[PDB]
């Protein structure tokens, strides 16, 4: 059936589903095992009160 | 993925030092997700998966580029297919950008104006052309009048030489120049190089190539593909220190801005040239930094990751310490205490400081020599 | 002196082993190309445990990847650090076992074992003195769970004195992906208990919980399990490649982990697992470390230790500390948790401390323990294995391969033999 | 390296092959000529096409398929079709005269003329391939060619290659609708063939396809092309693990050992999800748990049966596309935590999970929308017994009067084999009854 | 998180759903396509987001005659709803509870149950099933009754709020309707947690007297119904100082299991011409809440005693003026509470003011209020209904349709006995122990 939906939104080739960006290899949990305080010091030094 | 959509390919070359043979490989790029692939050519296997490589971008996809792919310095030598040639690189072209000696002080402004108009600099060096080299440029002008005047002006200062790559570069670079007569250029439009800083037609800022056939003549005159560098470097190895504009600052288009911030600081700019050195040359230069700093290889990686510009800073002004003008090594402490330092004005992450400068005063001449005598 | 070869069998063993060679090579600063690209001197001293020197300073992994399906090789050859490997260590066949233990153990495995054994013989001879062997496989496959046990069976006869260690992946009843998974397991465990110095049981489902709750990743993949075990894999060997305030090696643990030769199954642990949010509120100290080892939301096994009393406990710590509290919290955790430790063994805990931290982190630790909790993981296996076997279900491939009915009855007897004396070791008086 | 050869028999096989090889050429990027696109001959280190095509000297790739029939028309339309140059003219094998719905005709008189030619051609293709995995034989139980010639071809193929695996896709006569009345006789007689000389059979009835495409795809007036696209999608989902890479690669031997409990029980049921048009996938978000539930809805089965009346002995999941093993484990736990789905006492673990990276493609002018994730389901359950029960009933109501027996007798087949095949099918039914019996 | 599914039954249900969903999309900002151009995921209680970012409602329109649902399919929100949410049956019950409960419903029972199954699977932690029907219509009686019967065992604990149009005491658009109303009451007795009996006639009187509209239509009443359900669910939809979920007001409105029949009231219902020169405040709107001329059920609460009160302010309201209002209301002899509830009040606070649809009737007013009053003044309407049913049933008129359908005849007497016992129970509540 032709439901006659909006011409500028519906089509057949556009992908209709929930993008779950997930990355199969070791990157995400590599950066997770990378503790952030070492990340901050690699970014640069930090400073606190006298 | 689905092995579909845009999947352009180039022909890679890698010098394997252990095997001591040049190996050619199939380089693959997927612009839809920015992912990379690579397969073996002769062995008929797969060299590298479809993994994304954010270090490799669409801006790096051109012939004669030194990209870094999984720590492999790759030079792309050929379009891997027909369809890569038609879409990626049909009309991108390379044209010379000489700046005549009058506007060499305005270079940091002009290079900024070059970057804003989308041009990408690939070759960069200041030169002192001989009279015979100058006559070789003006061969088309030998019959035409004012030949001696045109020769006499051009071999009277340290001529700037650039090569700019962009789509329709020859037409755009000539369009950015404006009319050759500088007085006419202001009446036409001040938004040109020859109008903002130009004075007369003889002393216009630039005289870029006109046609493809004319371009190919002059490009080999300045930047020889044969390796026989004609005009010698303008490097006076006297009371000098060297400054390396790191590749991360190059890509973000701060090259002209850093040059501006040096010239107004009353520092002499005797010598500036671009060197696309590899990792082995990086290790030799940073050999002193090996071990003292806890991030030697990260410091190594950045220099060879992209194109860098080395500048010989002449020592001048009543206050000469360019070492402090760069300031503290970490930009954050530079931002916190001494914001007037370049590593705070142009600061970034700790590694991505604005420039590298000599630390020990004695090492100034040695680092100048390594970058402008042997590598040059 | 102390050299380890890294045998690699099956698809499960390959990805874990491949991602492992990734993990250490940053800890030693070795490039995909394979040259030395580290900074410190210590970062390049003891590469000889895992790497073999080559001409010009090239370093090669000491591993033999084995699979019946050549496709997993192509998945391995072409990764990030894919080409670092030896072009002749890949020994592979044309047909897979299809998760069928007998085909890997008997039918197709008998032809590929010889080509693998020569390669390991060459690498065994290449180093002057081997400390031990290292091999990763799942117990629910047919290649690693199958032929791999045959590989271990032969190699003990060849080299009896060295150490054999394996990171066996154990199937979980709650999430199971093979209809004949317990059949392969009950045939494999009998191969193990006869021939292994030590074994760590790793369950995917425990990693599924750890990823979901401790780290709180929205969409974990199969790289989460491989990276977490690989970091654990590197932790147990850091005191070898690297000097510490208190030294240890595999045999130091091996003498002290195994009170009787039959009990060699262990549960792995890793202390600094914290979600990205949790990093904001945490002052890096050793008291929360021992807290994070001993809470069993950290075990990578699917057996709660509150059900089964702890026999022997070991925690190797990575990083530079002092130890007056790591002996105190040692003593602290033992005294007040009296009921969960065996009584005929006081001072149940053994420690190692290595001065060098991991990359990307200040403090780290790896926990291994022998406990009665593992007996829950075997008696659950008999609960489904007996269900299939009482009807002779899914039997006709194993029978059609040429073996009898007795081999299954012998495996369950030894499986029941293990847990019964294990149950005896739970119920004994000092 | 993996290669599987297609042996399509009869009109059903030929049309199925048309759809399937269209899908494969679209999947890999091959034009109807049989080349690479010239301007983008990228290709590279992946020879995923190798399992279905083979290179030649001219840089052209030929499918490893034989289309064999005894009536010229069905293959002549292919020889005049758009894929005329895709195939080798000797690969397309035709007979002068067909069997005309006669098992004895396709098995004893007309087939024997071209037996040797078909055997020589499959021998040549097997010689071209290096490491062979299996045969995919496509036919129907209705047509005389598709029953008898397939029967004898496989009878000789077993002794030719005893060990190579043999997957059998075939079309069952529907319970109520039918295009034949003599067909239950042929369907009874091929039971011995598909029982003794196979490793896995995938019977499909048209009527369930009718129901599904009018239920979800909203095609009130579909056709054999619409069936064939779906069936080819099933085949692509099965073979995509062999074709491309995956996180959990599963081969034909793997799903074989995880679907068949006993040597006489090799009849799993196929299921696909999501089969939906683009209008409907617009408003529904599709995810792994819900598509898994769609795999277990009894009204989404390719077979006119109720699996709730029976018990599952085995289930094989083939997830494909952007899928995550964590929601896979959540979905399988959710499915196990139900009472309506029963499992026999001797499979407390009853699943074989395969995971694949690339999502399926769609053909222009088809019925299926393009979605990022899809799943195929292969369920060995005991609810299929009632289909052969009704077939035995129908055969018996013929056989009490010996209707249409004179055709087979004049063709030259000894009458008692009808009764013998009935006894064999009855014994198969009793074996399924023993399977359903649980020792509580 | 929080979520409610809408299960509109019959023509009354589908029209109420039309108005309510129009008001919902205008409330949250949904374009008619479904795409977004206090609280972040405030739509998540009624919407399940797609991968593209579109938002789909959580409702299933069910009907036994496609002509109506068909106007929705031909409506602008054809881009909003999804077609298998819109379920239709070939032949209607034709004001026959018999047909709607035994003969025609069983064809679509399984389909609608499966659709609720899939929608509840989209739901993660479910809060409510809100259902709508009428006590006159055959389908809206029988199909709703059997649907609720199944839903009782398919969701044992889940709150199932019931909204129903009752036959008005004077104006009756049907003659067979008392039989269906008598029969349906067994389901709303044994299978509901709370029911919202409302007659059209009082709504007509209120909109005439206050909104100055001399010629209303179903849209006019339906907008007020949508406003009432919006006020009920806004505490769940957005943050408030004192949020009120469904479980709280069920806990605090039902004294005994047999007693779950509140009365709805909403204030102010005022046109802009009448609303410019009226300053509004909490005391005034609270006083308007208890005037018997603004009650949407044709009964006087002054003839009974309140057992429970559920105040729901909305807009610019402050707890101290709430306490002042509650003081003035408790200091009044006309309003009577039962002797066993000296404290009888629930106050909900909500930040955002009620929205106004263009082309509506209510003026954009900075503050509004809803009332759920549980009083014993509601048995009298059922007394009139039982009198009408008795003067029907003494003759056995129209019985033949139901009998030829095939229901047993004594169920009429059984339901009448149930209603009599219900009214006697309410008399027991009305009795005071003084
Ligand atoms: N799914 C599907 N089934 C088909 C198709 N064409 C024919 N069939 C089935 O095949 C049966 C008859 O066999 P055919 O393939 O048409 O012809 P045949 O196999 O050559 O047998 P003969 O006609 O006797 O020579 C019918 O009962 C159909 O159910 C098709 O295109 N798709
Ligand atoms: N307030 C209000 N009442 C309505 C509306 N639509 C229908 N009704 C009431 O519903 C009763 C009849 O039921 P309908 O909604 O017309 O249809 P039904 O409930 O499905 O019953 P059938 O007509 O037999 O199918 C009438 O007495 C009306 O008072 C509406 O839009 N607003
Ligand atoms: N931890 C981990 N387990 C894996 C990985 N890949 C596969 N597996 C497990 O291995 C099992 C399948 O093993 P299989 O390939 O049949 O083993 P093989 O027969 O030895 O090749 C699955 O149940 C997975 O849980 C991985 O990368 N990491
Ligand atoms: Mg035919
Ligand atoms: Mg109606």
């Amino acid at each position: 059936k032709n439901r006659k939906y909006n011409p500028a939104s519906f089509h057949r080739f556009n992908l209709y589903g929930i993008p779950t960006p997930h990355f199969n290899d070791g990157r995400t949990m590599a950066k997770a095992l990378h503790w952030l305080h070492e990340l901050q010091m690699e970014r640069g030094a930090k400073i606190v009160s006298k | 993925p689905k092995n579909q959509s845009e999947r352009f390919a180039f022909i890679a070359e890698w010098y394997d030092p252990n095997a001591s043979l040049l190996r050619r490989y199939e380089l693959l790029f997927y612009p839809v997700d920015g992912s990379v692939e690579m397969h073996d050519v002769k062995n008929r296997r797969t060299f590298l998966k479809r993994t994304k490589y954010e270090d490799l971008r669409l801006e790096d996809l051109f012939i004669g580029n030194k990209v870094n792919v999984f720590s492999r310095q790759l030079v792309l030598i050929d379009y891997g297919d027909q369809y890569t040639a038609r879409q990626l690189g049909s009309r991108k072209e390379k044209t010379l950008a000489l700046i005549k000696p009058d506007a060499v002080s305005k270079a940091g402004e002009i290079i900024e104006m070059i970057n804003k108009s989308g041009f990408t600099i690939t070759k960069l060096r200041m030169m002192t052309l001989t009279r015979k080299e100058a006559a070789d440029f003006h061969v088309d002008h030998h019959s035409r009048p004012f030949y001696n005047e045109l020769i006499q002006f051009i071999t009277s200062g340290p001529v700037i030489a650039m090569e700019i790559l962009r789509d329709d570069a020859i037409c755009e670079w000539k369009r950015l120049l404006g009319p050759a007569n500088s007085g006419l250029s202001r009446t036409d439009a001040p938004g040109s190089i020859r109008a903002l800083f130009g004075t007369d037609g003889v002393r216009n800022a630039a005289h870029g190539p006109d046609t493809f056939a004319s371009a190919a003549r002059e490009m080999e005159l300045f930047f020889p593909s044969s390796g026989g560098c004609g005009p010698a470097n303008t490097a006076k190895f006297t009371n000098c220190t060297c400054c390396i504009i790191k590749p991360h600052a190059i890509s973000e288009g701060m090259l002209g801005k850093n040059l501006i911030a040096i010239r107004d600081a009353c520092f002499g700019m005797s010598a500036i040239q671009m060197f696309n050195l590899d990792r082995a040359n990086v290790e030799e230069f940073y050999e002193v930094y090996k071990g003292v700093v806890s991030e030697y290889n990260d410091m190594v990686t950045e220099l060879c990751s992209g194109p860098c510009v080395a500048i010989e800073i002449q020592q001048s002004n009543p206050t000469k310490t360019f070492r402090e003008f760069c300031g503290p090594a970490d930009p954050e402490i530079a931002r916190h205490l001494r914001p007037e330092t370049l590593r705070a004005i142009f600061g970034k992450t700790k590694v991505q400081n604005a420039v590298h400068c000599t630390d020990l005063p004695e090492d100034g001449l040695l680092e100048v020599q390594y970058f402008f005598k042997i590598l040059d | 002196m102390r050299e380890i070869v890294h045998l690699q069998a099956g698809q499960c063993g390959n990805q874990i082993g491949a991602k492992f060679w990734e993990v250490i090579s940053d800890e030693h600063g070795i490039d995909p190309t394979g040259t030395y690209h580290g900074d410190s001197d210590l970062q390049l001293e003891r590469i000889n445990v895992y790497y073999n020197e080559a001409t010009g300073g090239k370093y090669v992994p000491r591993a033999v990847l084995v699979d019946l399906e050549p496709g997993t090789m192509d998945s391995v050859r072409s990764g990030p650090f894919g080409q670092i490997f030896r072009p002749d260590n890949f020994v592979f066949g044309q047909s897979g076992a299809g998760n069928n233990w007998a085909k890997g153990h008997y039918t197709e495995g008998a032809e590929l074992v010889d080509s693998v054994l020569d390669v390991v013989r060459k690498e065994a001879e290449s180093c002057d003195c081997l400390q031990g062997f290292q091999l990763t496989h799942s117990l629910g496959g047919g290649t690693g769970s199958g032929m791999g046990t045959l590989l271990i069976s032969k190699i003990r006869e060849e080299y009896p004195d060295r150490i054999m260690n394996t990171f066996s992946v154990v199937p979980s009843p709650k999430v199971s992906d093979t209809v004949v998974e317990p059949y392969n397991a009950t045939l494999s465990v009998h191969q193990l208990v006869e021939n292994t110095d030590e074994t760590y049981c790793i369950d995917n489902e425990a990693l599924y919980d750890i990823c979901f709750r401790t780290l709180k990743l929205t969409t974990p993949t199969y790289g989460d399990l491989n990276h977490l075990v690989s970091a654990t894999m590197s932790g147990v060997t850091t005191c070898l490649r690297f000097p510490g305030q208190l030294n240890a090696d595999l045999r130091k643990l091996a003498v002290n982990m195994v009170p009787f030769p039959r009990l060699h199954f262990f549960m792995p642990g890793f202390a600094p697992l914290t979600s990205r949010g949790s990093q904001q509120y945490r002052a890096l100290t050793v008291p929360e470390l021992t807290q994070q080892m001993f809470d069993a939301k950290n075990m990578m096994a699917a057996c709660d230790p509150r059900h089964g009393r702890y026999l022997t406990v070991a925690a190797v710590f990575r990083g530079r500390m002092s130890m007056k509290e790591v002996d105190e919290q040692m003593l602290n955790v033992q005294n007040k948790n009296s009921s969960y430790f065996v009584e005929w063994i006081p001072n149940n805990v053994k420690t190692a401390v290595c001065d060098i931290p991991p990359r990307g982190l200040k403090m780290s630790a790896t926990f291994i323990g022998n406990s009665t909790a593992i007996q829950e993981l075997f008696k659950r296996i008999s609960e489904q294995f007996t269900a299939m076997f009482r009807r002779k279900a899914f039997l006709h491939w194993y029978t059609g391969e040429g073996m009898d009915e007795m081999e299954f009855t012998e495996a369950e007897s030894n499986m029941n033999d293990l847990v019964s004396e294990y149950q005896q070791y739970q119920d004994a008086t000092a | 390296m993996r290669e599987c050869i297609s042996i399509h028999v009869g009109q059903a096989g030929v049309q199925i092959g048309n759809a399937c090889w269209e899908l494969y050429c679209l999947e890999h990027g091959i034009q109807p000529d049989g080349q690479m696109p010239s301007d983008k001959t990228i290709g590279g280190g992946d020879d995923s096409f190798n399992t279905f095509f083979s290179e030649t000297g001219a840089g052209k790739h030929v499918p490893r398929a034989v289309f064999v029939d005894l009536e010229p028309t069905v293959v002549d339309e292919v020889r005049t079709g758009t894929y005329r140059q895709l195939f080798h003219p000797e690969q397309l094998i035709t007979g002068k005269e067909d069997a005309a719905n006669n098992y004895a005709r396709g098995h004893y008189t007309i087939g024997k003329e071209i037996v040797d030619l078909v055997l020589d051609r499959i021998r040549k293709l097997a010689d071209l391939c290096t490491g062979l995995q299996g045969f995919l034989i496509f036919h129907s139980f209705g047509g005389g060619t598709g029953s008898g010639f397939a029967s004898l071809l496989m009878e000789r193929l077993s002794v030719d290659y005893g060990k190579k695996s043999k997957l059998e896709f075939a079309i069952y006569p529907a319970p109520q609708v039918s295009t034949a009345v003599v067909e239950p006789y042929n369907s009874i007689l091929t039971t011995h063939t598909t029982l003794e000389h196979s490793d896995c059979a995938f019977m499909v009835d048209n009527e369930a396809i009718y129901d599904i495409c009018r239920r979800n795809l909203d095609i009130e007036r579909p056709t054999y092309t619409n069936l064939n696209r779906l069936i080819g999608q099933i085949v692509s989902s099965i073979t995509a693990s062999l074709r491309f890479d995956g996180a959990l690669n599963v081969d034909l031997t793997e799903f074989q050992t995880n679907l068949v409990p006993y040597p006489r029980i090799h009849f799993p049921l196929a299921t696909y999800a999501p089969v939906i048009s683009a209008e409907k996938a617009y408003h529904e978000q599709l995810s792994v748990a819900e598509i898994t539930n769609a795999c277990f809805e009894p009204a989404n089965q390719m077979v006119k049966c109720d699996p709730r009346h029976g018990k599952y002995m085995a289930c094989c999941m083939l997830y494909r596309g952007d899928v995550v093993p964590k929601d896979v484990n959540a979905a399988i736990a959710t499915i196990k935590t139900k009472r309506t789905i029963q499992f026999v006492d001797w499979c407390p673990t009853g699943f074989k999970v395969g995971i694949n990276y690339q999502p399926p493609t769609v053909v222009p002018g088809g019925d299926l929308a393009k979605v990022q994730r899809a799943v195929c389901m292969l369920s060995n359950t005991t609810a299929i017994a009632e289909a052969w029960a009704r077939l035995d009933h129908k055969f018996d109501l013929m056989y009490a009067k010996r209707a249409f027996v004179h055709w087979y007798v004049g063709e030259g087949m000894e009458e008692g084999e009808f009764s013998e095949a009935r006894e064999d099918l009855a014994a198969l039914e009793k074996d399924y009854e023993e399977v359903g019996v649980d020792s509580v």
